[PDB]
């Protein structure tokens, strides 16, 4: 607690790296 | 969080508990819960005294859930914070999910009403009523087109407007008519800071069905033009000017405006200006010194004898002086 | 595993301590594993006071790791926007895309930071730029329901019919969407409502197809095309009826849509209904004008397509209202036949109970029996042989259910079909028997049945070949000594004279002989 951040993978978690990108164009073929 | 007073105490209530309806969680998720989810059902009151169900178009709650938007004076729309888009797949959880905890607790005529969304002060609008028969014999139409003033929050205010119509519609024909709404049909003003509930029932033969339709219209105000200079220098005379366009069907008179706003004006200076006849124009020019280095806003207020408490505003950067 | 120190210090916004590292160590840009900077973190967390220390220590304020996110991406995408005016003071690139193209400007719209947008916008970045799918900034402000950044990109003079890759408007992305307040005002700004996509699809078909009525309202009442068709022919209707969603079907159907339109496959939004199994879709199309004996590609009802899938309430309705179980499809299919290919025996007892003809028969000769007796449903062939079902009917070949129970080798229908009636005395064209048939495919239980039950070994064909001819010719002992032991003449030739050991002789078997 209060320390988790500090830490490579939760800072990488924390900065969501997935939000800078074009997720998909759906389009559920029918 | 969103703060929920009953009648007594007042409970603190997360949006998302509200969006995904965790009734619950506080005791005042239920409510605020209901207070954009709700359903509306609309009775007849026949002269009989027997209360008909009615075949009505869906009245839609929590719209445009509003709030100032951040570093600006423009609205942001916050309503998908309280709510999933309707008829989307996780509205149907959430309300398939509150439905079930709350019961473990416990037609051939289709009416479509177009009415545009503001009605002017004093002035003229149109509304169009489509009647689709989907029957194979023709039919006796009975329309009631009603506009009634409503309060704020819903109290019945004044009747302003009744018309009943006739119409015969062929068998699989849609039928367009269109009413002008106009302010001199109104047997009495609509009070201030009301509404117009806009109404029409179709009734035909003995069906014992009505189609009804509703929608809330606002009253429009002349616009209250304000120029002024985006930036302006602390210390230095600064000339606002203010236009208002008599769109009315008489003069306005007795004619009051004040200007005031936190950081140029000390409270309030409150000025008369002429009487307006009607398609003419105000153009009142206004100097101050702005005193105050900031963000600072400047707020006009017209009154007359047609309306009142007509508020506009403008934002001036004020900045310092040159070193 | 744990961060540089500096990144630590600027996420705790510590610049006394980030003031000891920089004297210890002169270099801001320190990389982290992944190679963001204490740049990215400051601007992360809006950390004001460390980031101006960076700064006037030399970090580079356009640093852009392997991901292309520099930290002006960052301060945009969280809002943060005394980070972006100060990044921009300190000379912010404005058109620097990151991997999947994304400018600061699509950041900062994606999350709907309208100050943001304009400050950018302010700043001279480009308003049109795309990201690898096509998306413009106001495409990602449509998608997040975004109602004041759109009105922005408007103002500013984005496109309002900007097209991504796959040919999808912001009223496109709207509809997809649900948010009919965007929809609202791109339509009230002058964006096309029938704009079509790759599959031809309009934005009223997407809110057709997400039950978005509320976007369907908005759509029709701007003049949406309510019969707009895609490049497979598909309407509105069709799509709702298809996803099933009461309250779009209902609506269009008000508003009069025209309830008798059919695509490609020549499939009508009652096909669509049955073929998914909303009852209460077909059952509301069904109160207004539809057609429940309507045809599509190789003569398929309604009935036809319900009784595939085995939805029984929808072929109860649809038997109900007026559909005839008879129609037949251009291969000779009513819905029993297909019922009964499936195994259905719920569709069975409904249709048969709505007057289906069992006597009925395909192109090829197939009853709904043969049907069953060829997929071997043993539970729809005991309700049909329950209620009047012929066990010996037979088309042009003399094919009976038994003959296609033996040749598909469905023991338990062979076994269901003897006792009621099914023989072992029929023929066929050629004169086999169903024991000709178990004999020459070694089926020994199946034989021992058609025995037991009176079949006989030295049955001939049209040119005297008996079914102890064809398992010594197919080389089977174990059935040649079956049928040895039923009275089976091992000496008696066809009509050329040959015997099961001329048979024999011809193939090579040794055990036989």
């Amino acid at each position: 607690e209060e320390l988790q951040d500090d830490y490579e993978d939760m800072m990488e978690e924390n900065l969501e790296q997935e939000e800078y990108e074009d997720p998909d164009i759906p389009e559920s073929q029918m | 969080q969103i703060l929920h007073p009953s009648a007594g105490s007042c409970d603190l209530v997360p949006v998302r508990a509200v969006k995904e309806g965790t009734l619950g969680l506080t005791p005042a998720v239920s409510d605020l819960f209901a207070a954009i989810n709700a359903s509306c059902v609309v009775w007849k009151c026949c002269e009989d005294g027997t209360l008909e169900l009615t075949d009505s178009n869906t009245k839609y709650v929590g719209n445009n859930i509003s709030t100032k938007g951040v570093g600006s004076d423009r609205c942001e729309d916050i309503t998908q914070n309280y709510k999933y888009p309707e008829g989307s797949l996780q509205e149907k959880e959430v309300l398939e999910r509150v439905e079930k905890e709350k019961m473990e607790r416990e037609s051939p005529l289709y009416l479509l009403l177009k009415a545009p969304s503001s009605l002017p002060l004093r002035g003229d609008a149109q509304i169009s009523v489509t009647l689709v028969n989907h029957s194979e014999q023709e039919k006796a139409v009975q329309l009631a087109i009603g506009v009634q003033a409503v309060h704020y929050n819903g109290v019945l205010a004044a009747k302003l407007w009744r018309k009943k119509l006739h119409l015969t519609l062929s068998a699989n024909l849609e039928k367009i008519i269109t009413i002008g709404l106009f302010f001199s049909n109104f047997e009495r003003n609509p009070p201030e800071n009301t509404f117009l509930r806009l109404t029409a029932m179709a009734t035909h033969s003995e069906s014992n069905l009505s189609c009804f339709a509703q929608e809330d219209i606002a009253i429009c105000r002349p616009h209250l033009a304000i120029k002024m200079p985006e930036k302006a220098e602390q210390y230095q005379p600064l000339t606002a000017s203010v236009s208002l366009q008599n769109s009315l069907d008489a003069p306005m008179e007795d004619c009051v405006i004040s200007i005031l706003g936190r950081g140029l004006i000390h409270r309030e200076r409150s000025y008369r200006f002429r009487s307006v006849w009607p398609e003419n124009t105000m153009c009142a020019k206004f100097q101050f010194t702005p005193t105050h280095v900031g963000l600072q806003r400047l707020t006009v207020e017209v009154d007359c004898n047609m309306f009142q408490n007509l508020t506009n505003y403008k934002s001036v950067t004020v900045v310092a002086p040159e070193l | 595993v744990r961060l540089p120190a500096l990144h630590i210090a600027a996420r705790n916004d510590d610049t006394r301590t980030a003031a000891v590292l920089l004297q210890n160590d002169p270099n801001p840009d320190v990389l982290s594993k992944t190679g963001f900077t204490p740049l990215h973190i400051a601007a992360h967390y809006e950390n004001l006071n460390v980031a101006q220390l960076l700064l006037n220590r030399g970090a580079s304020v356009n640093f852009t790791p392997q991901n292309g996110i520099t930290p002006l991406h960052i301060a945009s995408r969280r809002g943060n926007v005394i980070m972006v005016r100060l990044l921009l003071d300190r000379g912010a690139q404005i058109e620097t895309k990151t991997k999947d193209e994304l400018t600061p400007l699509h950041c900062a719209a994606r999350n709907g930071h309208v100050r943001i947008s304009e400050i950018l916008l302010d700043h001279g970045a480009p308003i049109q730029a795309k990201t690898k799918n096509g998306l413009s900034p106001i495409h990602m402000a449509a998608q997040g329901d975004h109602l004041d950044c759109v009105r922005l990109l408007l103002q500013y003079d984005a496109e309002i019919d900007d097209i991504t890759l796959d040919h999808l408007t912001p009223l496109h992305v709207a509809a997809h969407c649900g948010h009919h307040r965007v929809a609202k005002v791109l339509l009230d700004k002058g964006a096309k409502p029938n704009s079509r996509a790759l599959n031809g699809f309009t934005p009223l078909h997407i809110a057709c197809k997400k039950n978005h009525v509320r976007v369907m309202e908005l759509l029709l009442k701007t003049g949406a095309s309510i019969d707009a068709v895609t490049e497979s022919g598909l309407t509105p209707l069709h799509v709702a009826s298809f996803m099933g969603h009461l309250p779009i079907v209902k609506n269009l159907l008000q508003r009069g849509a025209s309830p008798n339109v059919s695509n490609v496959k020549v499939e009508t939004p009652l096909h669509m209904a049955a073929r998914a199994g909303h009852t209460e879709v077909a059952k509301y199309l069904l109160q207004n004008k539809a057609k429940v004996n309507a045809k599509a590609k190789d003569d398929q009802t309604p009935l036809h397509c319900a009784a595939r899938i085995g939805h029984t309430n929808m072929v109860k309705l649809l038997l109900e209202n007026n559909a005839n179980p008879n129609l037949a499809t251009t291969a000779g299919h009513t819905p029993l036949h297909i019922a009964a290919r499936e195994g259905h025996v719920e569709t069975v007892l409904a249709l048969l109970e709505k007057e289906a003809s069992q006597a009925c028969m395909t192109k090829k000769g197939f009853t709904p029996l043969h049907v069953a007796a060829k997929y071997g449903k043993v539970r729809v062939a005991e309700l049909l042989l329950e209620r009047d079902a012929h066990p010996n009917a037979a088309g042009k070949n003399g094919l009976t259910p038994l003959h296609v129970a033996v040749h598909h080798n469905n023991l338990d229908i062979v076994k269901l079909l003897l006792p009621r009636g099914g023989s072992p005395h029929s023929p066929a064209w050629n004169g086999y028997t169903p024991l000709h048939i178990a004999a020459k495919q070694n089926q020994v239980e199946v034989a021992r049945s058609l025995l037991q039950y009176g079949g006989s070994a030295n049955a001939e064909s049209v040119q005297g070949v008996t079914p102890l001819h064809l398992a010594a010719q197919e080389g089977h002992a174990e059935m040649v000594a079956l049928l040895l032991s039923k009275q089976a003449n091992g000496n008696l030739g066809n009509k050329s004279g040959l015997t099961p050991l001329h048979l024999v002789a011809q193939e090579g078997h040794v055990p036989v002989a």
